Parts: structure tokens; sequence; C-alpha cells
DNA sequence: GCATGCTCTACTGCTTCGATATCG
DNA sequence: AAGCAGTAGAGCATGC
């Protein structure tokens, strides 16, 4: 009958000596205690009790036996730690090793739906063991923060976010694609839209446009084409025609500006409806440079052609003027500067009057040290005159 | 666990009327209890030197606490007992301590709830060692201190609850605000008055436990058994002098070598021999030789014999008695023929005789094996655990010889009266309680530096006679029993 | 063909410290 | 004695 033979399983898991037989018989347990939660018919309230009390005549004899047994019985069983939660907290700043990795792979499975949470993960220095050089401990802590992020309030998360956005010069494709996973939340759900409402939901927002332009450059392809159709999705780029060119000054951030030019020209490109001749011009232009700065430097005229039928008089002075703004913008802020983007600017400004009157404080330190000084010569020999 | 320490979190509640007199002019309860502290540790640095004490006063204005809190302080963390830490604790003693601890901390407060039990779990996890004892005093008067709010006594029954989860428990020292035991309330909820063992009854003491030998008795020649050999009075003395430079501050670390062979030099241990002179010739010899003719069994314990317990008598004895225990490092079982050896020699009085060689090289030693039945009660007086007891014997020249040839009779007109005197005398033994002075007033004296008071300190001790308190108690019978049938008469 | 690479547990020793014999 | 820590060395899987 249904009364010994359990016990008798379960009493086999204090056999506690050799490595196979316990652990085992805790996963076992859990596949026991899943089928019969699921399958509701056939009682659990002896045998859940049963191995429970089990576990509390473990946990103050020894410990390390404890947190593995419930790691394994937690590993398919998810609610058979809410009477040792308490007691896997006190342990927390008590194991290293692999068991560390153990009590986090726990602490995992039972939060959505726990309140009240960041109080103790800070006080046992959560910031201090999500910065050392294991794997897997910063692959599962960074699990339980995508978890726990609609939970906290805006003072908590500026201060979450200042370590974790640590991890663009990490290794491990995994890591690195968890933190370009949650920025990508809070990013959409904090755009903080013109609501006058706080410095610091505002400050993220700031922290989380920082990375998700620093993250064009990655060092694993197949990860960035996710990056790319984020950034390439309709009302997110407005993509019209020319609106998508005028919001692809807005994401210049000075660490990407290598790959400036053809990140441009792709994401103006992407967006066609022939056929034969355009998809290797995709091709060839993110491979070198002087070409790739050809095909910007002919779109940007291409459209400020077309653009004279439609836009009337007012607008036309309203995006040219804009537009100055933005190259004086991108010539006081660059930081080592790139040879054919400078002279890209200053050869897509030169033909135009109306963004002739540039900076010549800033084309002058711009191209002493470019050492692109017949461009800048030309420009405001060009201004000089007319 | 052998290497386990415990541990002990002092809470004190001094916020609204603690901090007051009362209204009395007789004590004050902050006081009382900072001397009560002080005892504790001026008494757990010299007795059990090791374990974990921490300070913790709460209902502060103030705050001090690695969660943030408000109103929650704690001072010291869990370490020593330190002459450091009594040095700055004692400045809230008195009125003067009262200001000195307003001004520090101040006092009064809207004193908190659950969150001063989570401050003390969070101040238990951090100790990576294995906490043997977790105990909190509490030193509150105040019993029922959130009578007017129910949500924060559900809240705080509930975390002390899963502070008992874990293994927590507290044991509030009650402090006397009516003085009498009349505040017989209703907190039974939280736990698991009298401070007569924090005050006093501890002075001089150590804790320790060990096994001195673990040897083999051997019955024939292949019947073998496994006794671990515990010693139960161990005469213990003042720790050893370490010896200390005099600008520095440090110990001296001083090193030893032999030379001048009427040349100088330096030696070695193999360039010089052992030797003893007898009368007119030497003898030369190595220290493997004379380490080596003492040399007569191996280590354990070999039977000789029975005998019942009628032969010795308790004039012979010569060395302290040590107590053998059915250990569990030979086979399942030795445990059960010791038994069955204990029930056999029990019933019928019969104790074994032995030869015992202590250890790799020592003579051998005639040892007498007597059982002993535990003692038990209701209330669980264990004052006897069950095993068997060696007494050791003499061998030659251990007895000696009297003049012993002397043999005067007296008159039987003494008797009654020193029956009289003996029954005016009596009083029931002793349980514990006859300390030592030297080593009494020595940890005295060493309190009297390190905390340098005013002077070596109180230094009763107790076995010294009270002739006083004796002639009254006896009477005027001394002189009828000086000279009843005896004068000296010079 | 043996030449290499890789993995878990019993034999050796370490260190504190309490006791014990022994010297002075 | 009481406990920890290392590791030497014999036993699992694939190589000019």
């Amino acid at each position: 009958q249904s009364s010994e033979y359990f016990q008798a399983l379960v009493n086999n898991m204090s056999f506690v000596r050799y490595k196979e037989v316990y652990a085992a018989a805790a996963e076992v347990l859990g596949l026991i205690l899943r089928y019969v939660m699921e399958r509701k018919n056939i009682l659990e309230e002896s045998l859940c009790e049963l191995v429970a009390k089990q576990l509390k005549q473990h946990q103050n004899t020894m410990e390390d036996k404890f947190i593995v047994c419930l790691n394994k019985v937690t590993k398919s069983f998810p609610p058979l730690a809410d009477r040792f939660m308490n007691a896997v907290f006190f342990l927390l700043p008590k194991f290293h090793g692999v068991l560390k990795t153990l009590c986090l792979e726990v602490v995992l499975c039972r939060v959505e739906g726990m309140t009240e949470l960041y109080f103790q993960l800070k006080s046992k220095d959560f910031v201090q063991v999500m910065r050392h050089r294991d794997d897997e401990r910063q692959k599962v802590c960074l699990d339980i923060i995508y978890k726990m992020m609609p939970k906290l309030k805006p003072v908590e998360l500026r201060e979450l976010l200042n370590p974790v956005v640590e991890f663009v010069s990490h290794p491990s494709t995994t890591c690195r694609e968890q933190m370009y996973n949650i920025l990508m939340w809070i990013h959409d759900n904090y755009r903080d839209p013109e609501s006058e409402t706080d410095n610091d939901s505002q400050e993220i927002f700031k922290l989380a446009k920082d990375v998700l332009i620093q993250g064009l450059i990655d060092e694993n392809p197949g990860l960035q084409l996710i990056i790319r159709n984020f950034w390439s999705h309709e009302t997110r780029l407005p993509s019209n025609t020319l609106d998508r060119l005028l919001a692809l000054n807005s994401l210049y951030s000075p660490k990407i500006e290598v790959h400036f030019l053809s990140l441009a020209t792709n994401f103006l490109l992407e967006m066609t409806s022939h056929s034969s001749l355009i998809t290797p011009l995709q091709a060839v232009a993110q491979r070198d440079p002087i070409i790739a700065k050809q095909l910007f430097s002919s779109l940007f005229s291409g459209i400020l052609k077309e653009m004279d039928k439609f836009k009337t008089l007012s607008e036309k002075n309203n995006i040219t003027q804009k537009l100055l703004q933005d190259f004086n913008r991108f010539l006081n802020t660059t930081f080592s500067f790139f040879p054919p983007f400078v002279s890209c600017i200053q050869d897509i400004s030169c033909q135009h009057a109306a963004l002739l009157s540039l900076d010549p404080a800033a084309v002058s330190a711009g191209c002493l040290a470019s050492l692109q000084q017949p461009v800048g010569i030309r420009l405001l020999e060009e201004a000089l005159l007319r | 666990k052998y290497s386990g320490r415990d541990s002990l979190i002092f809470l004190v509640d001094a916020s609204k009327a603690m901090f007051e007199s009362q209204s009395e002019d007789e004590l004050t309860p902050f006081d009382m209890s900072i001397q009560c502290i002080q005892s504790v540790y001026i008494s757990k640095i010299i007795s059990s030197d090791r374990d974990l004490l921490a300070v913790v006063f709460y209902g502060t204005e103030k705050d001090k606490n690695s969660v943030n809190f408000k109103n929650i302080y704690v001072l010291q963390e869990l370490d020593n007992p330190g002459a450091k830490r009594i040095l700055e604790l004692d400045q809230f003693k008195g009125q003067q301590g009262q200001k000195r601890f307003q001004d520090m901390m101040g006092h009064g407060s809207d004193y908190s709830l659950s969150e001063v039990l989570w401050v003390c779990a969070n101040l238990f996890s951090d100790v990576q060692f294995k906490m043997s004892h977790k105990r909190i005093m509490l030193f509150t008067n105040e019993d029922n201190p959130h009578g007017n709010d129910s949500a924060k006594a559900s809240r705080a029954r509930t975390k002390a609850g899963d502070l008992r989860d874990t293994g927590i428990f507290l044991d509030l020292m009650h402090l006397k605000k009516p003085g009498g035991f009349d505040i017989s309330l209703f907190y039974r909820d939280i736990i698991s008055s009298k401070l007569e063992d924090l005050l006093r009854k501890v002075r001089a003491k150590e804790t320790r436990k060990r096994a001195l030998s673990r040897l083999k008795l051997k019955l024939n020649k292949d019947i073998v058994i496994s006794v671990g050999i515990y010693n139960l009075v161990q005469k213990a003395l003042k720790p050893p002098p370490i010896k200390l430079y005099r600008e520095t501050n440090e110990p001296v670390k001083t090193k030893t070598r032999t030379f001048n062979t009427s040349t100088g030099g330096l030696l070695l241990p193999s360039d010089t021999k052992r030797s003893q002179i007898y009368g007119s010739r030497q003898i030369i010899l190595e220290k493997e030789e004379t380490e080596e003719l003492k040399r007569f069994d191996d280590p354990g314990l070999m039977l000789m014999g029975f005998k019942p317990l009628v032969l010795l008598k308790k004039h012979h004895y010569l060395r302290p008695s040590l107590f053998v225990y059915p250990e569990e490092s030979l086979v399942i079982g030795s445990s059960t023929l010791f038994s069955a050896l204990l029930i056999k020699c029990l019933e019928k009085e019969v104790a074994a005789l032995c030869r015992y060689t202590p250890r790799r090289n020592i003579p051998p030693y005639f040892v007498a094996l007597v059982p002993q039945e535990e003692e038990l009660d209701d209330q669980k007086i264990q004052v006897t655990p069950p095993g068997f007891q060696l007494v050791f014997l003499p061998f030659a020249d251990d007895k000696r010889k009297m003049p012993f040839t002397e043999k005067i009779m007296a008159t039987p007109e003494q008797v009654g009266k020193m029956k009289a005197i003996v029954e005016k005398l009596r009083f029931t033994y002793r349980s514990d309680s006859f300390e030592n002075p030297v080593l009494q007033q020595h940890f005295r004296n060493l309190e009297a530096l390190a905390l340098d008071l005013m002077e070596p300190e109180q230094a009763v001790d107790l076995t010294l006679p009270k002739v006083e308190a004796m002639n009254k108690r006896l009477g005027s019978l001394v002189d009828e029993f000086k000279e009843l049938v005896y004068p000296p008469d010079y």
C-alpha cells in the first residue's frame, strides 16, 4: 500500500554518503511530487509533508547536502522552498564555489510573485557578486534581474544599472545577450515622453540610450541582426523617406564613428520597396570606407534634390537650420577624428547655399587634426565667395 | 562539533522610562543592564574566551546598520571579548553615563518592530563559521510595547517565528519595573527576574573537552576491544608567562645553541654523548641508548586476572583516576562486549586487573578497573555516566616506613562529648563552590591592570575557618574537653 | 603498440593545543 | 587527539 513505499524512498534520501543515490533520489522525488501535483486526484498531502520534514531534519546537522537536495528537488518542483526561503537567504553569504551558484539557482525560481526582495539581496551584497569573473553565476544573476525589473522603484534601478552595463567589454555572448535583453525593455517602457516626471526616470534613459548605440559594433554577428531589426522598426526610427535620414543624426554617439557612414546608408538602403545591383552595393559599402563615403555623400544630396518639390518654403528653412545645427554638433563632439567622415561632412556641406556658414572655429581645429586640410580650405573659400 | 563556537547578542531597550529613574531613588535599570553586560564580558574574557559577543542598543534617536533602517544603532560586531570593548562600553555608567549617552546617541524614539530582529539575523548571517548556540539577551521592562497597533504585533510574531525557524532563540533577562514578578502577561508567543548567574557565580572556570589516549585492551591474544581513556579531574593552573620586549612591546623569540669545546666553534646533535658517574667510574652512551633502556611493551591494556572489590583498601592510591569508555574505532560490537562485561562485573562485584602501557615507549603499570553504573533521575540529574574507571596501584618504594612503634590507650570519658561536638559541626558536604584563592586573586589582579580601575579588587577566600563563629556555636565545653581527665599544667 | 591525456580517493603530513615527564 | 589539505598514483578514453 501507499504508506510505506514512499517512506522507504524518502528514507533512502537520508543515506547521505554516496553521491549517486541521494541526488538522484531527490531528482526522482521531484518527478514524483510534480506528477502528483499536476495529477491532483492522487493525494500529495502525505508525501510533500514527508519530504519537507526530511529536509528540515537535514538543514541543521549538515548544510551542503541540504542545499544540494533542495536544488535538485527544485530543479523540477518550484513551490517547495517557501518553507526554507529564509534559510537559504540565511545561508547565502556562507557558500562559495559551485554552491553559491546552487543557492542562486534556487532563488531564481521563487521570485515572480515574491514581494520585498531588493532589501535582502542588497543586504547580501549582490553588487559585489555580480562582478566576479565566473560565468554561470553571472548568467544566472542577470536572469533574476530580468525578472525583478517591474517591481522596483527608479530609486534603486539606477543603483542596479551602474555595474550591469559594465558588461559590454565581456566575453561569452549569452552574458552580453542578457545584458542587451534587459536594456531593450528599460528603453521601451521608460520613454518619459515629455511627461515632466523625474531626474532618475530621465537619467536611466540616458544610460540606456548609451548602450543600445555602442552595441552595433559587437564581435558576434547574428546577435547584431537583433539590434538592427530593433532599430529599424516602424515608429522607432521614422520610416517615411527623409525622416529616417534626419533621425540618423540623433543616434550618433562618438564611440561609433568608425562605422557611422556604413550604418547610416544601411538603415537608409533597407527600405527599398534594381535588385541586381543594390544588394552588392549594400554588400560592398561596409568593407571599405572610401566608396561608402561616396555612397552616403550621394544619397544625402539625392534626397535633398528630391525635397525641393515637396516640403514648402518655411519647412525648407527649418530642416536646413536643424541640419546645420547637427553638423556643428558633430564637429564639436568627435574625439578621435575619422578622416573619411570629417571629409564627408565638409564635402556634403560645401555644395549647398544653406549649410555653408558652418563654424570656422570648428573647421580649423577639425582639419588640422584630421589632416584633411584641402577640403576645409575649399569650404572657407566657397564661403567667402557668393 | 569540537571546534564549535557560541554566540550572544545583547539587545538593549533604552527608550522611555528605562532611561528615567522610574521616579525611584533606589536603582536605575540602564546602569543595571550595563553592569550585567560588563559582568558577562568580564567573566567570559577568561572563562570561555573564544565565543562571539555583540552589543546593540535599539530605540535610539540616530541609526547605524547595514540595511540602513531608523532608530537602530549597532555598536560593536561579532568577535571575541575584548578589553577595548569593555573600556569603550563602561562610559555609560551612572548619570554621567546617562548624559554622555544622551549627547552621544540620545534617548527616546518610536522604536522598531520586526526590523530589529531583521538586524539580528543579518548580524548572524555574515559570520562564516560554525555557530552552535544562537541566543539573544533582551534587556527590557515594558511588556506590551506595541499595545496600540496589532499589525506590528502580528508582523513581530511572524518575524520571531521565522527567527525561530532557522535556529535563533531569545531569553529576555527581565529588568525589575515592578520589582517582584507580577507581570504575568501574555508574552508566550515569542519566548522559548533572576540575574544571579549573570551577576556573580563564575569568576574562575574554563571549558574544554578532549580524550587524552585511545588505547586497546587485549584479553587473551586475539580478543581486542577499543577504549577511549578520558580524564575527568584535571588540576587547572595559571597560564604560561609570555616573554616580552621592553620598548617595541613584542615577544622575544629566543634561540638556543651549544659550543665552546675548548676551541669555541658550534655543535650538532651528533658530536656529544650522554653520560653518568657512579663513584669512580664513568659511563657514556648515546641518546638512543638512554631512550631505549626503558622499553618494555606496546601501547595498550593487557588483561591479567580478576578480583572482587574487597582487597583494595582506599589507604592505597597514587595518582588521579581516569575513566575508560567503549569507543567506536575497532568494531560495531565492542560496545556490546563492554556492556556484557559491565553487567557481569557489576553484579558479581568483580573488578578487572590489567597492565597498562600508556604510549609508544613507557614502562608498564598495573591498574584496576572498577565499574560504574549511571545515575539520572526525573529531572535528568545525570550525575554519573556508565563506564569503567582506573585506579592505580603502588609497587615497592612508594610505601615507606614510619617510626610506627607507638601504641597508647586513652579513656572513654570523651566519646560522647566528641559525638556532640561533631553533631554540632555537621553540615551536608558540597556539590560545588570551594574556589581557588591563588588563581582567583591572580584573575582579579590581572583585571586590575588592563581594566586598571583602582586597586586589587575583592579577594574573599572560601577556605578559611571562622573561629569567631565557631566559638559561640560550639559553646563553653572547650575547657571541659581540654581538662576533663588531662591537665597540661605546664 | 604502447605514447598520451585525464580523474577520483586513501597515505602523508600540517597545525593547534592539552597533557606529561623532567629539569632547575 | 582534532581537524584540514594536498597529492601520488593507479584507474577512464583516444593517438604518431
